[PDB]
């Protein structure tokens, strides 16, 4: 958020999280390339976007 | 991996289990290689999207490779290359083959 | 990349590929006889924009 | 040359489907009254002629 | 009989020239399914004898 | 308008627009032949024709 | 006036047809002819709008 | 089609149909070379209402 | 000469069906040089007066995907259809009129 | 078209194909009267000239 709505967390134990919601940039690079493979590449593609 | 399992000396990938044969190499065996993994990955975690299709586009899986790239009037290129990074289900596959 | 007036510089295909071309043989031919083009434009009215 | 024809047709294992082609081709072209006549004979090309 | 034997051998036989593929989807499809976390349970002391 | 726009060829068609209109009191050169001061300025769309 | 029904000499076929959409289909990429060419005639139109 | 309302219809798949024809079916089809050389260079836009 | 016969394109037996003999044929050659230089034509600056950047790079995209798709006829010719026409010779009524 | 759609079977072993293909073609004996025929060309041409 560009620094806007700055937050923070508290501060105290937290035993037995997990939270897999990451990827590396060569994943995201793959996914998009792998998107681009699977649309028309006339105007149909671009629209929506 | 597993298309080029099935061919011979393919890529850069482990062989194991090249003992077995594997007479039929065509182009469209590979197609139906392809489509049963995306099958399998779709069903087991659930997927709804497009996932791994279009690859399939010009029917030849067995040279299968992703890139881009743009040009100048110029007559330079850029040839960006889009390899895929570390993986642990492949590795993991190969010691099941092994084993 | 966006280029201004630069006549050598100007991108007119961006491109991508399926396959490996080095495989077909095809890593001397030309790079638009190897991947694939997009292709979308979009006829905007100067008159809004002014 | 008839009987010829029909007697390699008859015996080869080659199959002539033109599926892929079409679906590749029609991820590029889209048969609309505006960009028609670049395209008018791509589309005779991939008439069914039977 | 994943692959290369639908339409082409009979429910009884199977595809010796076709061996490796098979094999291999079928140990995937092995892999895929024990995708999942040994997760803990109810642990109890034994007051019996054994 | 111009510099709102993402087309390269966008300047050269914003300066052949007002060549159209002055091909009479002041001409210029045109460098591929077939091409003239009075074409349509929106045809000047490759970099060879600047 | 309304007893009539019109006679097509050549079908679409219903292999033609994608899954249903709930009630609609989409017509199959690989399918060309006149029909083709009005399929897209009104898709075009319909993305305009 | 009880008024003009279904005028716009009726005038839009006309006309997609007698350009397909035109550009189309039409030279695949007839023999005659001197008809297929006037048949081309001829569009609904300016030889069609 | 006797027991021999002309035939357009060159011939070689008939190996494995893997991929380099797929893409190696001299009619795939062809394919690729001739939709290689039609490429380069439509996109010289003559054909300014009807095909802006929008058409070229349709045009280009249409000529690409034709050169891309694979396609085992080159393969056919090459290796296959030269059996085919041997022995049909050996049987037909009336044998082969050739210069 | 012919050129560019070279679809092949799945499991094609070409020795199977070609002599199961192969087998009924020299269940004909044209071949034999093909060369009687000629025979008799040549002694009447040889009688007529």
């Amino acid at each position: 958020a560009n620094n806007l709505l700055n937050s923070t967390i508290p501060i105290s134990l937290r035993p037995t999280i997990l939270c897999p919601w990451f990827a590396s940039s060569e994943d995201l690079r793959l996914q998009q390339v792998m998107h681009l493979v699977n649309i028309s590449s006339n105007t149909a593609a671009a629209l929506p976007l | 991996s597993a298309v080029a399992q099935c061919q011979d000396a393919g890529f850069l990938v482990p062989r194991p289990l090249d003992a077995l044969r594997q007479f039929d190499v065509t182009s469209a065996a590979a197609a139906e290689i392809m489509h049963a993994v995306n099958d399998a990955f779709k069903t087991a975690f659930d997927l709804d999207g497009a996932l791994l299709d279009g690859l399939a586009l010009y029917g030849d899986p067995r040279i299968a490779d992703l890139s881009a790239a743009y040009l100048q009037y110029g007559g330079n290129v850029v040839r960006e290359h889009v390899p895929p990074g570390p993986s642990h289900i492949h590795r993991t596959l190969q010691q099941v083959e092994s084993t | 990349p966006f280029t201004r007036l630069v006549q050598n510089d100007v991108i007119t295909n961006v491109l991508v590929a399926r396959v490996d071309p080095a495989q077909r043989g095809d890593a001397a031919v030309d790079i638009r006889a190897t991947h694939a083009t997009f292709a979308a434009a979009l006829p905007v009215d100067p008159a809004a924009i002014v | 040359v008839e009987a010829l024809s029909t007697l390699l047709r008859s015996v080869t294992p080659l199959v002539l489907d033109p599926t892929v082609l079409t679906n590749a081709i029609t991820t590029i072209s889209e048969s609309t009254t505006q960009t028609i006549s670049p395209i008018s004979e791509i589309l005779r090309l991939l008439q069914p002629m039977g | 009989k994943t692959v290369l034997s639908r339409g082409y051998i009979d429910n009884a036989q199977f595809n010796p020239l076709a061996l490796r593929s098979n094999v291999l989807l079928m140990l995937l499809q092995f892999t895929l399914s024990n995708l999942k976390i040994n997760k803990s349970s109810t642990f109890t002391s034994d007051v019996t004898t054994i | 308008a111009g510099p709102m726009t993402s087309d390269p060829h966008s300047p050269v068609k914003v300066f052949m627009a007002l060549a159209n209109l002055l091909a009479q009191p002041e001409p210029i050169a045109i460098g591929v032949p077939g091409m003239h001061q009075t074409t349509p300025a929106s045809q000047f769309s490759h970099p060879g024709v600047w | 006036e309304y007893s009539q029904v019109p006679d097509i000499k050549d079908p679409i076929p219903p292999s033609a047809w994608t899954g249903p959409i709930g009630n609609v289909r989409y017509l199959l990429p690989s399918v060309q002819g006149p029909a083709r060419h009005l399929y897209d005639t009104w898709r075009a139109a319909a993305r305009q709008i | 089609s009880g008024s003009t309302a279904t005028s716009t219809e009726h005038t839009a798949n006309n006309s997609t149909m007698m350009e397909y024809f035109l550009n189309v079916h039409a030279p695949s089809h007839v023999k005659s070379a001197s008809l297929k050389r006037i048949l081309t260079d001829m569009t609904i836009q300016r030889n069609y209402v | 000469p006797p027991n021999r016969m002309v035939y357009p394109w060159p011939n070689q037996p008939l190996p494995r069906l893997t991929v380099a003999p797929t893409y190696d044929s001299a009619m795939s050659n062809w394919i690729s040089t001739t939709i290689a230089f039609f490429i380069r034509v439509v996109n010289s600056v003559n054909m300014t007066a009807t095909v802006n950047d929008l058409t070229r790079r349709t045009m280009t995209g249409v000529m690409t995907a034709m050169r891309q798709v694979k396609t085992m006829t080159p393969f056919y010719i090459q290796h296959m259809c030269p059996t085919e026409l041997s022995v049909l010779a050996s049987v037909t009524v009336t044998p082969p009129f050739q210069v | 078209v012919a050129m560019l759609c070279g679809q092949t079977e799945t499991n094609l072993i070409p020795s199977h194909h070609y002599g199961k293909a192969f087998a009924p073609l020299f269940a004909s004996n044209a071949m034999f009267t093909r060369n009687q025929r000629a025979v008799i060309t040549r002694e009447a041409f040889v009688c007529a000239r």
